[PDB]
């Protein structure tokens, strides 16, 4: 009957959320990963994946599923009516943790297009063997970042798109190259080297930087798509950092399309008409990595979000994603095919190459109660529609009937086929899109004081009467 | 193996006349063809390459176009020694291909 006027603007959670002094703990155990770092193997006839992709030059995304605190326990003096408020999570101080190593990661594949040098010459000799390239191998730059938000996050990379329909003279021309941003997967990688252009729908000769990005795409964040949405959601605390050196000067093969104008240069005579190279591709080299500006192990805590949203979490979920390239190491493994021999051979042991990397994440959440009188209905509806609509503000259907018969030995000849055969929504809308799952339905703990983050977090707060006195000195 | 045929005798031209000389070929090459006079006393003599680009010392009376499989080579003001063999020629430097890039022919000029 007649609901007053939504306001234009939107607003901080100050306004519409309360905090109680109520905290929990919730940490991981630990998370390890193994394969290889340049390609997922696969068998020879076909799709099976033995080994998983696992470089450290991944994205990492993580997805934490928070316990519901609509059904939760808590000790005393802590109530609601569940008809007029219900309740939501916050964070108040996160941590990325890894215990490895401190290395390096160079790639390279046995099939670069490197035509000659470009730093000291004495004669350009112009060769153009039918496919004379050749193995050369480099460094990447080193990068670090955290995201934290209620929502993935958003890179973006350089591809290509459908031309007008102006002008088709030749399939050797070239692609408009327009601008495109995405959501992130886990796999997909970074390279702040040659940067943001998927190599398969560009490259077709797929020979101009190292393998282990050849068949995929190296995105990069965008700091700008993630800042400018009017609710302030999908990171509210960033922390950026990067090093990079350039070290040698190459050549491409040298079938130039954009050819150099006449007056640029002046013609000689003899062996001095003709066209050396244009097109040079530089190597990266991340250099002196040294730990102690690493931005990890630091506790560091919030206050204040750079958006309108503090760390509020939505729907009960938590997004992370850490990049790091620092602990690429690389794991020269060989083997043996018969010790017996007490000379070294050729080919007794063959080798082999693996990569590995192991996390560990802590959180510190605080409870979080939302009256609702009428006024924050028609905003948080409006905020997205699956959070008001993860809570039942309806009643019943005039059919109810018993929820779904759950037949007992669900393989077999007698019943029909069953279990989930129409999938009507009601599921994440990202299951088309893979994440990590990290489930922490029952990891809470409401003492905090024998964990190891939980008396960082007391230290720094007041601990006055907090702790208690148990059994004491006189 | 991409093959130019050249499956064409020339006519008799007369001083000043146009002669549309075409070169197709099966698979496509790009713009990587050349172009030859044969005098049938001498060495052979290149005029054009690529198609468009023409060498050093030529007149500027001879023409290129063509792109994609099909070629051609048109010139006016046919002169006295232009009573020679023509032959043109492809780029693409493959292994299992046995070319020759033959065909062509001129008459002598009344």
């Amino acid at each position: 009957y007649l609901p007053p006027v939504p306001v234009s603007k939107v607003v901080s959670t100050d306004e519409y959320v309360a905090r109680t002094n109520i905290y929990y703990h919730a940490g991981t155990s630990r998370l390890l990963a193994v394969g290889h770092p340049y390609f997922p193997i696969k068998k020879p006839n076909n799709n099976k994946i033995l080994v998983p992709k696992v470089s450290g030059l991944q994205y990492r995304v993580f997805r934490i599923h928070l316990p519901d605190p609509n059904k939760f326990g808590f000790p005393d003096t802590s109530f609601y009516n569940p008809d007029t408020q219900r309740l939501v999570w916050a964070c108040v101080g996160v941590e990325v943790g890894r215990g490895q190593p401190l290395g390096v990661g160079i790639s390279g594949h046995p099939l670069l297009n490197k035509l000659d040098d470009t730093e000291n010459a004495s004669a350009y000799a112009a060769n153009a063997g039918v496919d004379n390239r050749e193995c050369i191998s480099m460094d990447y730059k080193q990068t670090q970042l955290c995201l934290i938000g209620c929502k993935p996050p958003i890179g973006e990379h350089w591809g290509k798109g459908s031309p007008c329909t102006n002008v088709a003279v030749n399939p050797g021309d070239c692609p408009p190259l327009e601008l495109i941003n995405t959501v992130i997967q886990d796999g997909d990688m970074v390279d702040t080297g040659f940067g943001a252009m998927d190599f398969t729908t560009l490259q077709a000769n797929k020979s101009e930087v190292p393998l282990d990005i050849c068949t995929s795409i190296c995105k990069y964040p965008d700091y700008i798509k993630m800042v400018s949405e009017p609710y302030g959601d999908s990171l509210f605390f960033y922390l950026r950092r990067e090093q990079m050196f350039v070290r040698h000067l190459f050549n491409r093969a040298g079938a130039v399309g954009e050819n150099v104008p006449d007056d640029l240069y002046i013609k000689g005579s003899g062996s001095t008409a003709n066209l050396a190279s244009s097109n040079y591709f530089p190597t990266p080299s991340g250099s002196m990595v040294t730990s102690d500006a690493q931005i990890f192990n630091k506790p560091y805590w919030l206050q204040r979000a750079q958006g309108h949203n503090n760390g509020i979490c939505w729907g009960n979920q938590l997004f992370v994603t850490v990049v790091d390239t620092t602990r690429s190491t690389n794991m020269s493994l060989c083997a043996a095919i018969s010790t017996s021999e007490t000379t070294y051979k050729n080919t007794n042991f063959k080798e082999y190459l693996r990569h590995g990397e192991e996390y560990d994440l802590q959180f510190i959440f605080q409870l979080c109660k939302i009256t609702l009188t009428a006024d924050v209905m028609t905003y948080i509806h409006s905020m997205n529609s699956t959070i008001l609509e993860d809570w039942n503000f309806g009643l019943q259907p005039p059919p109810g009937g018993t929820l779904e018969d759950t037949y007992r030995f669900v393989t077999s000849q007698a019943i029909a086929c069953q279990k989930h055969t129409p999938p009507a929504p009601k599921e994440d809308p990202l299951k088309k899109y893979t994440f990590w799952e990290v489930n922490l339905k029952e990891k809470f703990s409401a003492d905090l004081d024998q964990f190891p983050l939980g008396r960082k977090f007391l230290l720094q707060a007041g601990l006055k009467a907090k702790p208690k006195f148990t059994l004491g000195k006189r | 193996d991409p093959m130019l045929t050249q499956t064409a005798a020339s006519v008799e031209v007369a001083v000043g006349g146009t002669v549309t000389i075409k070169c197709q070929a099966s698979q496509s090459i790009g713009g990587y063809l050349s172009w030859y006079q044969q005098k049938p006393g001498q060495r052979p003599k290149l005029l054009i390459y690529r198609a468009s680009t023409l060498a050093s010392g030529v007149p500027s009376r001879f023409k290129g176009s063509g792109s994609g499989t099909e070629y051609t080579l048109t010139f006016s003001g046919v002169e006295c020694a232009d009573a020679a063999a023509y032959y043109c020629q492809q780029g693409y430097t493959s292994s299992d291909i046995n070319n020759a890039f033959g065909g062509g022919t001129e008459v002598v000029v009344k």
